[PDB]
RNA sequence: GAUCUGAGCCUGGGAGCUCUC
């Protein structure tokens, strides 16, 4: 039962390790999604494939699954997970490049410290340390599969336009930043729900195979019309529960 | 401090030493028996080696009878180590023991399943970079298991454009192929079948063919055996920036055959070693092919290891 | 933001960094310019100091 | 074995207005997405 | 003025603003 492990559902999701020490359901999932803003945005100056950011993104959701932002900080566990996922996705980065960068994005104020300086010897030990917590928390299960794989896949065979793909594409991530779907349905679920959620966006319709089968059919054995409207009912209302302006940017404004 | 899904090693019993790095233990309430890997962490100046993530990622993934298994990994209340399957003998110590006999039925049982391993962690995408009758296991029932997998990883099948730039210096110098010591940093799984040919050749010489002292020393003793490296032999093999800074000889022919006539006798298994220690590794015979060479489909055939382990 | 072919290995997918530097701009352009932008301008979630 | 995408004539998906009303329109916030 | 004695929120991201003192 091992597949079943990193997949938990509403109820279990409901009663997390933060939801322990007193921690709101909502204020919990701001954390989450801050924490991915953060891998995000270290991840692009670090200039590492999306690959290793998502990845880092799914080690951050497991991460906190079974551990607490009570004892473990979203600014220092995102760090070491990015720093984790750079080697496992073939594309590491040097410890001081990652903490300089770090650096820059929590301590726009201050100058980053001395390569000397006792100070960043410190973090040094705490990003290595945390590091080795998160492989121990996760069972050292590193192989994780992200839904773009699937929609990509899905995308091409659909022969789907590349707006259409990008969207796709696009809303794949976004699901990984806003939503936890990645602790809840697999990847090709996941998949499936970006691409009916960017179609109802899109106005564009996928078409049934020449065989009579519905395209998701294609992507997972599993995954019904039913389940893709009740999945995207819960993407969209979590985007509804935004603290920012969704309405106001749509203007052809200058800059 | 949370850590459920992290056992301490304490669950395990240390008998003795092997290969303070590995150690044969045994489960204090099963009583199964087991092999400890502890993990190097001497050059903490990276985190966690990326040897090591790469050896678990991947034992996770591959799953073969010929294979060696991966447990778990235990913890220290701290330092990492890893199970395996433990293995009572090992390719190695058995061709260093005298008392120790090998048929030609049984030899050809064991490459059998060494070959047979190989196309699987290469249908799996992966490389070894690292084969020696060190590393070559094998269990109390006579099952060969490829062990050690430090220094393997995951290779790609370049798609049609610019090729990969993996790593050089892998690979024991003995069990070093050609094209790692010209330079080539875009091989594949070539690499692994060199070792593979030096490795049986050993089951009639009990010791490595080829004892190189340093890299170049090692070129010089496979130019004298599979012959003088040239572009006739190997094409494309000038572009090698270290082929002319690199003094090989010119006059030596390939005496393969020749110098293991002696030792392995039998006319297939000569042919098969001839083709696993071929220079260019585009024309060097893959594990697919190696197993449906003559040598393993003729009078007699194959058969267990279990009537040989009885010494 | 832009696909990636899964059946490339993850040392050779490409940076996530974008082709133009992270203008400064909330327009209807810019809140979309990258994955960040998206969170950080449309969506407003930061991280802070 | 699957045919070229088409477009909607007039989405009358409730998840459809949902998302309109929410991000806004389509086609508008393409040439920046990738 | 803090701003792990807090934030709500919003115009071009604050160089905007008010909240329990
Ligand atoms: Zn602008
Ligand atoms: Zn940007």
């Amino acid at each position: 039962n091992n597949n079943k492990r990193w997949y938990f559902t509403r109820e279990q999701l409901e009663n997390s390790p933060s939801r322990r020490f007193g921690v709101d359901p909502d204020k919990e999932l701001s954390y989450r999604q801050q924490a991915a803003n953060l891998l995000q945005d270290m991840g692009q100056r670090l200039n590492v494939s999306q690959l290793t950011i998502n990845t880092a993104i799914v080690y951050m959701h497991r991460f906190y699954m079974i551990q607490s932002f009570t004892q473990f900080p979203g600014n220092s566990v995102a760090p070491a997970a990015l720093f984790l996922a750079a080697k496992v996705e073939e594309q590491p980065k040097k410890l001081e490049h990652v903490i300089k960068v770090a650096h820059t994005c929590l301590h726009p104020q201050e100058s980053l410290p001395d390569t000397r300086s006792e100070a960043y010897l410190q973090q040094v030990q705490d990003l290595v340390i945390l590091e080795s917590i998160i492989l121990q928390t996760l069972g050292f299960e590193l192989t994780i599969d992200h839904p773009h794989t699937h929609v990509v896949k899905c995308t091409q065979l659909v022969r789907a336009s590349k707006d259409l793909a990008q969207t796709s594409y696009f809303m794949a991530t976004n699901s990984l930043h806003l939503t936890t779907f990645s602790l809840q349905y697999t990847p090709p679920v996941v998949a499936c729900v970006c691409i009916h959620l960017a179609c109802k966006w899109s106005n564009w319709e996928i078409p049934v195979s020449t065989d009579g089968k519905h395209w998701w059919e294609y992507v997972d054995a599993t995954v019904t019309l039913e389940l893709l409207d009740e999945l995207t009912h819960e993407f969209l209302q979590i985007l509804e529960k935004t603290p920012n302006r969704l309405k106001r940017i749509w203007n052809w404004r200058a800059c | 401090v949370e850590c459920p899904f992290c056992d301490e090693v304490s669950k395990y019993e240390k008998l003795a030493k092997i290969g303070g790095e590995v150690f044969k233990a045994r489960h204090r309430k099963t009583g199964q028996k087991v092999a400890l890997k502890k993990v190097l962490m001497e050059n903490e100046k990276e985190g966690f080696p990326i040897t090591a993530l790469r050896e678990i990622k991947i034992l996770q993934l591959l799953k073969h009878e010929n294979v060696v298994n991966l447990i778990e990994i235990c913890r220290t209340k701290g330092s990492i180590y890893l199970v395996f399957d433990f293995c009572e003998h090992d390719l190695a110590g058995l061709l260093s023991n005298v008392l120790v006999k090998f048929t030609l039925s049984e030899i050809k049982r064991v490459m059998q399943m060494l070959l047979n391993g190989l196309y699987y962690i290469h249908r799996n995408k992966i490389l070894h970079r690292d084969m020696k009758a060190a590393n070559v296991l094998i269990t109390r029932d006579g099952v060969l298991k490829l062990a050690d997998f430090g220094l393997a990883r995951a290779f790609s099948l370049a798609k049609n454009s610019q090729p990969n730039r993996y790593t050089n210096r892998v690979v024991t110098l003995w069990y070093r192929p050609p094209e790692l010591l010209l330079g080539e940093r875009d091989y594949g799984p070539p690499i692994d079948l060199w070792g593979a040919g030096c490795i049986m050749a050993e089951m009639w010489t009990r010791s490595p063919i080829m004892q190189g002292n340093t890299e170049q020393h090692q070129l010089a003793l496979i130019s004298q055996l599979c012959g003088s490296i040239t572009p006739e032999v190997w094409p494309n093999v000038d572009n090698y920036e270290l082929y002319e800074k690199l003094e090989l000889v010119k006059g030596q022919k390939r005496k393969v055959k020749d110098r293991l006539k002696a030792y392995v006798r039998d006319p297939y298994a000569l042919d098969l070693i001839d083709k696993l220690l071929v220079l260019d590794p585009a024309q060097r015979i893959d594990s697919d092919d190696a197993l449906n060479h003559d040598f393993f489909w003729s009078d007699p055939m194959p058969s267990d290891l279990k009537g040989m382990l009885s010494t | 933001m832009e696909p990636v072919d899964p059946r490339l290995e993850p040392w050779k997918h490409p940076g996530s960094q974008p082709k133009t530097a992270c203008t400064n701009c909330y327009c209807k352009k810019c809140c979309f310019h990258c994955q960040v932008c998206f969170i950080t301008k449309a969506l407003g979630i930061s991280y802070g100091r | 074995l699957f045919a070229e995408p088409y477009k909607v004539t007039s989405k009358e998906d409730k998840l459809s207005s949902r998302i309109q009303s929410m991000l806004g329109n389509y086609d508008e916030m393409k040439d920046f997405i990738g």
